[PDB]
């Protein structure tokens, strides 16, 4: 479009989604954490007498 | 065996569990990294006394026919 303001919003959202394919990965770490934790619960609770 | 009666007496290993005997119907069992229950799983509160010596008996009793 000749329109400079409605092509700064189409700008402005792939800008945000170039940060998104990075900054969204993240939540892999997040899964990989929480995934870990569960484990290390399970064993500290384990039984023994 | 029934569940034992609910006493929120316990005592921690490795970290602060925060046993509730109210939060479960059958009490976990005990793990030796985890908690220790209080003792006596089937027990009441009662009143007991001591007996004394016979000889100590003896001379209360000869006191007291003497006595009357
Ligand atoms: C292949 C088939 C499918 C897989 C199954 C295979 C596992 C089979 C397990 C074999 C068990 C056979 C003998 C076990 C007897 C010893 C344990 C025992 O006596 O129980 C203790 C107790 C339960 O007893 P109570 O609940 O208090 O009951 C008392 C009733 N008055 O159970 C336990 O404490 C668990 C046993 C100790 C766990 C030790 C963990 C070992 C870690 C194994 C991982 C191997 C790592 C490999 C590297």
């Amino acid at each position: 479009y000749i329109s400079s303001v409605a092509e700064m919003m189409f700008d402005y959202t792939a800008c945000l989604v170039f940060y998104i394919r990075i900054l969204a990965q993240w939540i892999r770490v997040v899964l990989m954490v929480v995934t870990f934790i569960s484990l290390s619960h399970y064993v500290s609770d384990f039984d023994i007498t | 065996a029934p569940n034992p009666y609910p006493n929120g007496i316990h005592f921690d290993r490795v970290f602060p569990t925060h046993y509730d005997p109210l939060a479960e119907t059958n009490r976990t069992k005990a793990n030796l990294q985890l908690i220790k229950y209080a003792p006596g799983n089937y027990s009441t509160l009662v009143v007991t006394s001591e007996k004394l010596p016979r000889p100590c008996i003896r001379t209360i009793q000869n006191y007291r026919r003497c006595q009357m």
